[PDB]
């Protein structure tokens, strides 16, 4: 994701998430105070194959940090991953923290797909044009190409290819102000990156489940 | 021959290059005696000025990092007259201390 | 560039000068004293003569 | 390819082919750079491409990258700690001073061809 740096308040609900030391790191966004919905490759041990991603505890410590534009100050929440409910046909994970953080919204969820055409924004905390690891997450804009069986394909807009380092970031759609979540960012051509080159800046993104959200966020009411 | 001869004087980039020159072939030792064994013994002056800086005195060690920073022609006068200036002022230091 | 090169050593020597300088300065001091202290044994000396 | 940041140093296979140093895992705040004005932590050795520089993005940061037979590294505003290691596979630290210049095993007290293992930002 490669554009402005944004600290604005209207894309607070998101998230980074480290597991282990050095051993993986994604993004996220917040459908809950207590739940953070992102990718389920980042948690298999072979990312093009997140089959064994299976509903527990993490592998390894997994820690989140919440509404944290800015890694240099001390700004937004810390919360530990507990559980993780992942998705029974695509890659997506629903991850419990063991504290809720209630001073920060999460992102409503989109009722339906996005058509071809329709202009899509993305925010992540992945690789730069020249950086390995910002300090500030970034905001990009890219539109869909197509709509296939449970996912959404799109493309940059201008250059602003989905990287590396975005995996579980959110792809959003607004109106009036709103913003719903349309999908997550699963897998990308990571053109115009730092430490690689290629021209395409296509990507490819899980639809959105609000279903699948919605019986796992209150499935002990 | 003159390879041969450049191996037993010169330091370890020369003598590296040079050896591998022996074995190589009439090309690669034209080369090396061309431009090659140059660039050998800038090597070894940069990492003589380099022990220098850390293992000398005061006015020694000082007088190898500036040199060390500057130019292959900076760094040679400092081997060649430089740190010998240099011994004497720590030596200088040292007698008027006592 | 030269200028620059040469400034530096010109710099570097003076900072040597300084401190031996500065050392001889104090040996000055010392033998100074020490000329006092000599002069007034002397004269304690005298006195206990 | 998925989108998933694995911290092993990006473009290191081009380094491999155009520098000769090779790079491995890090914490992703440092990055290899061009050595005109903007330098920061500088590695001297007697391979490759003779030398190379790397900028530090913020703190802590490191990197494990390997240069062969290296002898020297230059400080700026932060104290540097490094790891080297010895032909007989003996791993030792030195503690390198901020704003100076320290040497390794052949420009050092051993004489050795050591090589370097981990470079550590304060």
């Amino acid at each position: 994701t490669v554009g402005d740096p944004t600290t604005d308040a209207k894309l607070d609900f998101t998230a980074r998430l480290t597991i282990g030391t050095d051993y993986r790191s994604c993004s996220g966004a917040l459908v809950d105070t207590q739940w953070v919905l992102t990718a389920a490759s980042c948690f298999a041990d072979d990312p093009n194959q997140p089959d064994t991603v299976a509903a527990g505890k993490p592998a390894q410590l997994t820690r989140a940090t919440v509404g944290r534009a800015d890694s240099n100050i001390a700004n937004g929440y810390v919360r530990e991953v507990v559980e993780l409910v992942p998705h029974p046909e695509r890659d997506m994970v629903l991850a419990r923290l063991d504290k809720a953080i209630p001073d920060i919204a999460p992102v409503r969820l989109a009722s339906d797909a996005p058509t071809a055409g329709t202009p899509l924004t993305a925010v992540g905390f992945g690789r730069t044009k020249d950086e390995w690891v910002p300090i500030q997450r970034h905001q990009g804009a890219f539109t869909v190409t197509s709509v296939t069986a449970g996912a959404v394909n799109v493309t940059g807009q201008g250059g602003d290819a989905i990287c590396a380092g975005d995996t579980g970031g959110p792809l959003l759609q607004d109106k009036n102000g709103t913003l719903h979540l349309v999908g997550v960012n699963n897998r990308s051509m990571q053109g115009g990156c730092y430490g690689s080159e290629t021209t395409s800046t296509d990507a490819i993104a899980a639809m959105s489940d609000a279903d699948f959200v919605t019986q796992t966020v209150n499935r002990d009411l | 021959v003159e390879i041969a001869r450049l191996i037993n004087l010169g330091g370890p980039g020369v003598r590296e290059a040079g050896k591998a020159a022996l074995q190589g072939t009439a090309e690669e030792r034209e080369l090396f005696l061309n431009s090659g064994q140059y660039t050998a013994q800038q090597d070894d002056n940069r990492v003589d000025v380099a022990r220098l800086a850390t293992t000398g005195g005061p006015n020694v060690q000082a007088a190898a990092k500036v040199a060390l920073r500057g130019t292959p022609e900076d760094m040679v006068e400092f081997l060649e007259v430089g740190q010998f200036t240099a011994r004497n002022r720590d030596q200088e230091h040292a007698t008027i201390a006592e | 560039t030269g200028q620059y090169m040469a400034k530096r050593k010109d710099d570097l020597a003076d900072v040597h000068v300084n401190q031996v300088e500065r050392l001889l300065a104090e040996g000055s001091l010392i033998a100074a004293e020490a000329n006092e202290d000599a002069w007034r044994a002397t004269e304690a000396a005298a006195t206990a003569e | 390819p998925q989108a998933v940041e694995d911290f092993s140093y990006p473009g290191a296979a081009k380094i491999q082919a155009e520098t000769g140093a090779i790079l491995k895992r890090g914490n992703g705040h440092m990055l290899m750079t061009s050595c005109d004005g903007s330098e920061d932590i500088q590695v001297m050795s007697r391979t490759g491409q003779k030398d190379f520089c790397f900028n530090v993005m913020a703190k802590p940061a490191y990197l494990t990258l390997e240069v062969p037979q290296a002898y020297g590294i230059w400080t700026s505003a932060d104290p540097v700690k490094t790891t080297i290691k010895d032909t007989d596979g003996t791993a030792t630290v030195i503690n390198a001073p901020a704003n100076d210049f320290t040497g390794y095993g052949e420009a050092g007290s051993t004489g050795e061809p050591t090589t370097l293992i981990e470079l550590r930002v304060a």
